């Protein structure tokens, strides 16, 4: 739909830890959405096979 | 015949320790404070202060 999901793009976040082979430099960032319009806002085809 | 002003010497040892505390800080609540990303309204915002 013209606009069907909102959207919230959170903080990005580092995470280090030390090991031997080098650093491993894990990286996340959380993220929320929530449905708003009333009734259903998507639908399938099952086009082809 | 007469006495002398007599006196001691005595010597002392520094027996050491230490003691330590520790506290800690949520990874959500980090970027929170120190990041300066926060232009113009969440610099006073609730949940900072």
């Amino acid at each position: 739909e013209k606009a069907s999901e909102s959207y919230f793009m959170g903080q990005m976040q580092v995470a280090r830890t030390e090991s031997g082979g080098g650093l491993h430099l894990q990286l996340t960032q959380p993220r929320a959405n929530v449905d708003l319009g009333v009734g259903f806002t998507a639908a399938y085809a099952a086009a082809a096979l | 015949p007469a006495d002398q002003p007599v006196h001691n010497y005595m010597i002392k040892r520094l027996d050491r320790r230490s003691l330590n505390a520790a506290f800690s800080i949520a990874v959500e609540a980090l970027g929170l404070i120190s990041g300066e990303n926060l232009d113009g309204t969440h610099i006073s915002s609730a949940m900072r202060l």
